[PDB]
Formats: C-alpha cells, sequence, structure tokens
RNA sequence: GAAAUUGUUGAAAGGGAAGGGCAUUUGAUCAGACAUGG
RNA sequence: GGAAUACUGCCAGCUGGGACUGAGGACUGCGACGUAAGUCAAGGAUGCUGGCAUAAUGGUUAUAUGCCGCCCGUCUUGAAA
RNA sequence: GCCCUGAAAAUGGAUGGCGCUCAAGCGUGUUACCUAUACUCUACCGUCAGGGUUGAUAUGAUGCCCUGACGAGUAGGCAGGCGUGGAGGUCAGUGACGAAGCCUAGACCGUAAGGUCGGGUCGAACGGCCUCUAGUGCAGAUCUUGGUGGUAGUAGCAAAUA
RNA sequence: UUGGCGGAAAGGCCUUGGGUGCUUGCUGGCGAAUUGCAAUGUCAUUUUGCGUGGGGAUAAAUCAUUUGUAUACGACUUAGA
C-alpha cells in the first residue's frame, strides 16, 4: 500500500551514546562531542566508541521511511487526517499521544474510510 | 494541528521500467553430460544415488531415471549443478524419451497411471542395456559415499 | 582424521614436537604424548642442565609460592614448552590444552594403542650428525625428578609383554600367509591385480 | 553402507586476521586431504555448512545449520576462505565443518 | 513523588576489578505484511 | 650444416573455475549482426524455479566466544601517570 | 669471516614469549604467501564547482535535474540545525471520555542535538507552525544548597576500688 | 558359557563350547515415485527429575553439653544411652 522505494538501508543502527555515560550515573546517554585535550574518543583511538559524522547519512530516497514504506505524519484530529487523503502510498498517520480515547475511534474510522494508514491503531483502545 | 503539513508531497505514479537488454540465450551443458551417462546425485531427496541421464529439458534441468526398478528412483528432474557426471555410460538409443518435457512434469498426493506406465516403458529398455555389462546393475543400485581419505579434488568417477 | 593421536615422544626434539603438538590442539585434534622421558633437546647435557638452573633461580621474591613454578618431570618440562606456544590465559587456549595429555612411559589405555612419530620433530632426521643433544629424562632426574628408575622398571616390564604380543602377531600373519598363497594367485587374484589391487 | 557421507571433512581455524585485529566476516577453513592452493581451488564455490545442536527445538529438529560457501584460497597449504550467511560463532574455532560437492562442475 | 541510595521477588553472570568496540552463537523480546476464489 | 627448445615480448586468439556488485527506471546516444523483415552482450539484471507462516527474515537486549579498548577534565614540548 | 678470551652490581626475568643448533642463528640468492583508515572499481552521505530547467501546462525556482572533484584536525573562525522560560500572530490546535509531569534491557524517525508513539502512573492544564525576546542548554570550578553512599554493625561505649 | 592373562591410571585382553540375528561367496521374486530441481531429512552422550518391577541395605554428622594434650573467635582434642 506504499510506493516502490529501494531497500531501506540503515548503515548504523546502534545508538551513539555519550562517552562514559556508562561510567557515571550523572552522565546521560544523549550524545555530546568530547572536547578534552587528551581524550581517546576525540582522537579516535582504535577500540573506542564511534562518533556521529555525516558519512552515516541515510540514502536520500529511503530516508524518513518507516519499515512499512511511509513517512509517518503526526495527526491530531480528522481535519489533520484529511491532509493525507491523496498521499496514501506515501504517508501514514501517527495519532497524537494526547488524543482522547473517544476521538481516536473517530480518527480511526475516517482513516479506514479514506484508506489512509494508521501507524498506531489500538491506541487508547478498550481491549 | 499536531504537525505542519508538508509543502511538496511526491507523485504517486509508479514509473515504467527501462527497456532492459537481457535476453534468454541457450545454456550449453558441460561436456561430461551426455545422455546415458551415469550420474551421482549430490543433493536432495535422492542424494548419493547413482542414476542415468536422459534428456536436457527446457528449464535447464536433467531428465533422470535410475532406473526405478533398479534403485527406487523415478523418471525425475534434477539440476545439472548438483550432479557428478561419472565416466561410465549406458547406451540410450532405444529409449523414447520424447514425451517428457517441462509441461509433462508441470504439477496439475496421487501418482498418475501415465507416469507409472512411462516409467516401465523407459526402464525396461535401460535395464535391458544395463544388464549387458557385468555389475553395472549392482553398481547402479549401490549408493555413492566418500570413504575415508577420499580426495574428491583428484578422484576420477 | 583420528579421534586421538598417540605420539611416541622418543627421539623427538622438545621445541619442535611442542610446536607441532600445539597447533594440532588449536585445530581441534586430540593429542596424547607418551614416553616423554625418552625425548630430546639439542645441545649437550651440561648446557641444558645449566639452562634449567636458570629457570630455577626465578621466583616471586616476597613469596616463592606465587612466583614461577618449576615442574621437573619430562612430561611437564614438555608441557611447559607446549603451554608457552598456546594462548593459555584465554578460553580458547584453556580448551586447546584440555585436548592434550602427556605421560612418561606409556601407561594403560595407550599401552595397547598405536603411537606415531612426527618426522619434522624427529631428532635423527633433524639434527646434523655429530651434534650433541640431551635426553630429557636424564635432565629431569638431574634437576629433581624422582621417578626415572620406576618408569624404567615399568617400561622394561611392559616391553617384555609387548614382545610376546608382537611375536604372537608376527606369527599370526605367518598363518595368514599360508592361506594367502592358496588364493594369492587364484583367478580373482589376477583379476584384482588388473585394477591395481 | 557403513559410510553415508557426501561432504569432505573440514576444520574451522580462524577468522581472517592480522597480528592484532580480526575480521569476523571471512573464515579460514582447513579441508581434510587438501594441501595446496592448486588443490584447494577444486573446492572454491562449494557449499560449507556448520551443523550444531540446541535445546529449544525449532523445526521439530534440535539440529541447526549455518551455511556459506568457500570463496578463495588462503596461504600456501590447502587452507581456504569462506563467507557464511551469518559469520561463524568463534567458539567454533577448531570445530568441524562440512564441505560439499555441489555446486559441482565435474 | 524523579535521582543517588535500599529491601523484597524474578532472570543472569562472576579463577586478582568492573565497564567499552566490531562480530556472531544462544535465550528473551519486538516487528513490517495485504488478500485471493468458495 | 639444417633444425628444435629455452628466455623475452606481442595478438583488437580461443577458453574453464571462483568471488563481489546489479546503482538507474518510458523513449532519445554510439554502435554491432543481418540480403532484408529484424535481432543484439550496444547510454547500469533479467529470466526460470523453489521456500516462509503460532514461520523465513530482521531490530533490540542479555550472555558467551575471538580480536581489540589505561581516567576523565586540565595546564603542558610531553599525562594512563 | 664465525667462534672463544678480554666482559664485575645489587627483588626473579626476558632475541616480545615459547623455544630453536645441515636453525626457528649468520651472509647471500630465488619464488610463493599474509596484512593498513593507502591504491583500483562500485554504492551511499556531505562539501565545493560547473551546467540544464517554471513557454501554457495540480503539490516544493531559496526548488527540480545532469556532470566532475574532494572529506585528518587542537587553539580558533564561520555556517546550518537541536532544545528551554516568556511575547505578537495563526492552527476556531490537544484536554477531566484524562493536560502537564514521571516510570518503562517496548516501538518508530533523524549522522547528531533530539523528535514521535505504546503501556503504567498521574490529575488541570498544554502543544504545532511563522515571528519576537532572553536571567536559554553542565560532569567538573578543593563550585552553591540539599539529599545519599562505601567505610560499618566498624572505631568504639576501658580514668575516678565494688 | 570354558579356561587364562592384565595393578603404571590393571576396569581391559586372549581363549573354550554351543545358541541366535544377519551374511553382498552366489541365483531368483517383489518394494521405492508426488519429499515434486538444493535448503531442512542417521541421531551421538551428558547429566537431573520423576514413573513401572526385580534385587538389596536399615547410618551418622552437626548444635547443645563436657575434657584441656587445644584455643583471640571459629578451629582442635576428649566424654556422655
Ligand atoms: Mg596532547
Ligand atoms: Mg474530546
Ligand atoms: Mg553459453
Ligand atoms: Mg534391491
Ligand atoms: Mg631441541
Ligand atoms: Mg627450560
Ligand atoms: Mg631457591
Ligand atoms: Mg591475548
Ligand atoms: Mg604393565
Ligand atoms: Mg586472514
Ligand atoms: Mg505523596
Ligand atoms: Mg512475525
Ligand atoms: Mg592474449
Ligand atoms: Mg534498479
Ligand atoms: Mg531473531
Ligand atoms: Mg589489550
Ligand atoms: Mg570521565
Ligand atoms: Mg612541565
Ligand atoms: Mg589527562
Ligand atoms: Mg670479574
Ligand atoms: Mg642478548
Ligand atoms: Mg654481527
Ligand atoms: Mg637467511
Ligand atoms: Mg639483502
Ligand atoms: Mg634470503
Ligand atoms: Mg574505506
Ligand atoms: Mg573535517
Ligand atoms: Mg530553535
Ligand atoms: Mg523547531
Ligand atoms: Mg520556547
Ligand atoms: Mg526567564
Ligand atoms: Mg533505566
Ligand atoms: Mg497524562
Ligand atoms: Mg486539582
Ligand atoms: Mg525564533
Ligand atoms: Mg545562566
Ligand atoms: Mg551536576
Ligand atoms: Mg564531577
Ligand atoms: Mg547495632
Ligand atoms: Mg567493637
Ligand atoms: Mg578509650
Ligand atoms: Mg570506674
Ligand atoms: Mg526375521
Ligand atoms: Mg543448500
Ligand atoms: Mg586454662
Amino acid at each position: 500500500a506504499s510506493l516502490p522505494h529501494p531497500k531501506i538501508v540503515k548503515k548504523h543502527t546502534k545508538k551513539f551514546k555519550r562517552h562514559h555515560s556508562d561510567r557515571y550515573h550523572r552522565v546521560a546517554e544523549n550524545w555530546r562531542k568530547q572536547k578534552g585535550i587528551d581524550s581517546v574518543v576525540r582522537r579516535r583511538f582504535r577500540g573506542n566508541i564511534s562518533q556521529p559524522k555525516i558519512g552515516y547519512g541515510s540514502n536520500k530516497k529511503t530516508k524518513f521511511l518507516s519499515p512499512s514504506g511511509h513517512k509517518t505524519f503526526l495527526v491530531a484530529n480528522v481535519k489533520d487526517l484529511e491532509t493525507l487523503t491523496m498521499h496514501t502510498k506515501t504517508y501514514a498517520a501517527e495519532i497524537a499521544h494526547n488524543i482522547s480515547a473517544k476521538n481516536r475511534v473517530v480518527i480511526l474510522a475516517r482513516a479506514k474510510a479514506l484508506g489512509i494508514k494508521v501507524t498506531n491503531p489500538k491506541g487508547r483502545l478498550a481491549l | 494541528s499536531a504537525q505542519k503539513a508538508p509543502k511538496w508531497y511526491p507523485s504517486e505514479d509508479v514509473a515504467a521500467l527501462k527497456k532492459t537488454r537481457k535476453a534468454a540465450r541457450p545454456q550449453k551443458l558441460r561436456a561430461s553430460l551426455v545422455p546415458g551417462t551415469v550420474l551421482i546425485l549430490l543433493a536432495g531427496r535422492f542424494r548419493g544415488k547413482r542414476v542415468v541421464y536422459l534428456k536436457h529439458l527446457e528449464d535447464n534441468t536433467l531428465l533422470i531415471s535410475g532406473p526405478f526398478k533398479v534403485n527406487g528412483v523415478p523418471l525425475r528432474r534434477v539440476n545439472a549443478r548438483y550432479v557428478i557426471a561419472t565416466s561410465t555410460k549406458v547406451s540410450v538409443e532405444g529409449v523414447n524419451v520424447e514425451k517428457f518435457n517441462v509441461e509433462y512434469f508441470a504439477k496439475e498426493k496421487e501418482i498418475k497411471a501415465e507416469r507409472v506406465e512411462d516409467q516401465k516403458v523407459v526402464d525396461k529398455a535401460l535395464i535391458a542395456e544395463i544388464k549387458k555389462t557385468p555389475l553395472l546393475k549392482q553398481y547402479l543400485s549401490a549408493s555413492f559415499s566418500l570413504k575415508n581419505g577420499d580426495k574428491p579434488h583428484m578422484l576420477k568417477f | 582424521v583420528e579421534p586421538v593421536v598417540v605420539i611416541d615422544g622418543k627421539g623427538h626434539l622438545v621445541g619442535r614436537l611442542a610446536s607441532v603438538v600445539a597447533k594440532q590442539l588449536l585445530n581441534g585434534q586430540k593429542i596424547v604424548v607418551v614416553r616423554a622421558e625418552e625425548l630430546n633437546i639439542s645441545g649437550e647435557f651440561f648446557r641444558n642442565k645449566l639452562k634449567y638452573h636458570d629457570f630455577l633461580r626465578k621466583a616471586t621474591a616476597f613469596n616463592k609460592t606465587r612466583g614461577p613454578f618449576h615442574f621437573r618431570a619430562p612430561s611437564r618440562i614438555f608441557y611447559k614448552a607446549l603451554r608457552g606456544m598456546v594462548s593459555h590465559k584465554t578460553a580458547r587456549g584453556k580448551a586447546a590444552l584440555e585436548r592434550l595429555k602427556v605421560f612418561e612411559g606409556i601407561p594403560p589405555p595407550y599401552d595397547k594403542k598405536k603411537r606415531v612419530v612426527v618426522p619434522q620433530a624427529l631428532r635423527v632426521l633433524r639434527l646434523k650428525p655429530g651434534r650433541k643433544y640431551t635426553t630429557l629424562g636424564k635432565l629431569s632426574t638431574s634437576v629433581g625428578w624422582k621417578y626415572e628408575d620406576v618408569v624404567a622398571k615399568l617400561e622394561a616390564k611392559r616391553k617384555v609383554s609387548s614382545a610376546e604380543y608382537y611375536a604372537k602377531k608376527r606369527a599370526f600373519t605367518k598363518k595368514v600367509a599360508s592361506a594367502n598363497a592358496t588364493a594369492a594367485e587364484s583367478d580373482v587374484a589376477k583379476q584384482l591385480a588388473a585394477l591395481g589391487y | 553402507a557403513e559410510s553415508h557421507r557426501l561432504y569432505v571433512k573440514g576444520k574451522h581455524l580462524s577468522y581472517q586476521r592480522s597480528k592484532r585485529v580480526n575480521n569476523p566476516n571471512v573464515s579460514l577453513i582447513k579441508i581434510e586431504g587438501v594441501a595446496t592452493p592448486q588443490d584447494a581451488q577444486f573446492y572454491l564455490g562449494k557449499r560449507i555448512a556448520y551443523v550444531y545442536r540446541a535445546s529449544k527445538e525449532v523445526r521439530g529438529s534440535k539440529i541447526r545449520v549455518m551455511w556459506g560457501k568457500v570463496t578463495r584460497t588462503h596461504g600456501n597449504s590447502g587452507v581456504v576462505r569462506a563467507t557464511f550467511r551469518n559469520n561463524l560463532p568463534a567458539k567454533t574455532f577448531g570445530a568441524s565443518v562440512r564441505i560439499f560437492l555441489y555446486p559441482s562442475n565435474i
């Protein structure tokens, strides 16, 4: 139900955690580039963590596609949904986390009608 | 809205292929493979069985027969790349082998009475020719297997 | 190519047998070495006695227990050469070495099992003639090995038995010859000959 | 038929490697009876298989297979190189491996 | 009602630290389907 | 005296085995084979066949195994110190 | 030439180790073989350069497209972005049928800063986009305040008659 | 099942007399397919729980107490039906 697209190649799936985020609690995994004068990481000694750089850039084509084949589009309500009325093999809808249980049936319904895909059906669902 | 709408959106036409330039040319078999040459099947259901080459079908495969009464192997298809063509060979002049082709094997559980009959026709001639030479029949019934310190990379076959 | 491989340690050169044995293990071969006492080291006795004594004088100064251990018997003199050629501190290594067994004199199971030699570690084949070498047992006894005498006793006693065994066997094949003849030049005989047999 | 075997017996020696850095992506294999590059050419292309066991039975069988193929020769002594679909375990160094006759060109 | 730190329960690992990188075994876990005639 | 052969070099000579890749997506270019209709390996892979369904495959995680990896920050010609 | 003497230092130890004697030593020659983030071909990311293209022709002209080359980096310069408190404008945006927050070896997107979702917990608020503005991003400063560890059920709780 | 031999870790070896399955030394009569052209197709041995039935055996150690050949605490050494 989505376009052709080449094989989605990811090319560095692992996460890129900040150096020594595993060493001290106070240090969060969120990346931060090592600046220090000595650092093995900043200097790239064999055996250390890899750092983000632009060569890991994803294929411009397959970029942004979720496994399905669609760029996901965050959808708050039915008006928001209907922007995806044509572009169905292109986009799919993510229903906003803060959307009340009741309204999700309505968005779910309208999308089934319009043939638009929903990335997270059975959101606030009663089962 | 939860997220601003994109300004572009692609087209949802899916383009045509480019006029490829590959063309199915025929496949000449390797010189060891001549009709009536004894084959050693290397893979599959009948691995290790010795077996008589018959014809080279249109889907690149080799018509094979055994014969059935000799060692349970039917008139069958087998891939050329999974067979050791042996040095030994039985004559196959008086065997019909015409009716067999791709469509003949085309799966339409329960074996047809045709197949069972064709087997007998083809076999009776082969077993006729086989029996001429001593121990060719017994050989044909025994299964091939590498013994200790067989070096295939310079064994003969 | 053999579940286990028994090697008659005799007339082999330590380091070279060690080197071959050690690669065998790393490749998954089970090796068991017998008669380590009758194993050789190039260079005359006095030399290698001198050497062992240099090995001897090293030990953790503050606690001789921690420091290097000085095994004396031939089997373990050889195990040292061997272990030195394995990455023995890694999982892989520990495994390699657990495929090895090293005895002096050949002691049951293997008493009746066939042993082999390793040509490329065969002293006679290897050393230039005239060149002085060392017998490992003499070296060992010389640096403290207690059991040369006993191994000698048990070995002789075994060689006795093994003789009556071989003598029986060498005679059985006499009998096999008496009936070999009657068929030796039968018809299938000449027929098998055709095909190289 | 005491014997049933249609593969040549082989060992798994190593990953491809320098002195101090290894490459899990290629695997070095020792094929029984093969002693030279000349010889080991015969088995190029052939299908290797590491066969192992497991507790959790999958296909009704508790036996599993890692497939791959011989790709080129190695060194001067009949040793040979292989890629497998998924790189071999490394605990397998010195384990037995199976070298097949297909794809046959005999 | 966060974190440090802690009790319990559950899984696991542990021959003189722990933690990391590439790779795969093994166990656990999570996926992307899309639709054809009765 | 008449030859071979080695060595070296050339062929827009023929040919077997193995390996990695298959980017592109109507046509358009340069050609090649054809007496022609037309065909082609000629501006990037197609064909045939099979397998997977409380599964093949893949992501994550834990562990094991091979190789590899000293503590960051700082001043400093020089810091794992 | 090689070998021997000349040749004496303090923990036990170092052709890297094992060990090697027609070498696994020394001199020389000849082949094969192993291996870098380098070289060759190819994919993809980015950067720079050169072009093509809105004539009327559904949704990006700062855009689409074709081609070539290139990529180390401290101090440092510049660019493009991520994120926070508050302000103008707009989605007649989300929400007690559950806002925000918090928990989660569950899921997705991005090279990344981060973004999105599910499940649990919660209970009154809160987002996106264009713009404005700054008391706007922490691992360190023997930094500030607070809170908590190992040390550790440990040192110890023995002067002064009972 | 009859004899023997084996203590280096013998735990195995030789031998006697039958019984019994097979025997490809040889000659016959059947069977094999459709597992569809490879995947994926002999199952080896460790333990550990239960289950059947057969043979078989019917103890101590520690705490506490006690000795002082012992002892910082544990430990040691004695003693108690
Ligand atoms: Mg520096
Ligand atoms: Mg509502
Ligand atoms: Mg051809
Ligand atoms: Mg038969
Ligand atoms: Mg020696
Ligand atoms: Mg020594
Ligand atoms: Mg001393
Ligand atoms: Mg190491
Ligand atoms: Mg004895
Ligand atoms: Mg290598
Ligand atoms: Mg409270
Ligand atoms: Mg699934
Ligand atoms: Mg040429
Ligand atoms: Mg393509
Ligand atoms: Mg998996
Ligand atoms: Mg290291
Ligand atoms: Mg640090
Ligand atoms: Mg200074
Ligand atoms: Mg520093
Ligand atoms: Mg002096
Ligand atoms: Mg020196
Ligand atoms: Mg010199
Ligand atoms: Mg030299
Ligand atoms: Mg030189
Ligand atoms: Mg040289
Ligand atoms: Mg590279
Ligand atoms: Mg740069
Ligand atoms: Mg911003
Ligand atoms: Mg933003
Ligand atoms: Mg803000
Ligand atoms: Mg403020
Ligand atoms: Mg956590
Ligand atoms: Mg909430
Ligand atoms: Mg309230
Ligand atoms: Mg702004
Ligand atoms: Mg500030
Ligand atoms: Mg802080
Ligand atoms: Mg700090
Ligand atoms: Mg207390
Ligand atoms: Mg106290
Ligand atoms: Mg006091
Ligand atoms: Mg007092
Ligand atoms: Mg019967
Ligand atoms: Mg296969
Ligand atoms: Mg007392």
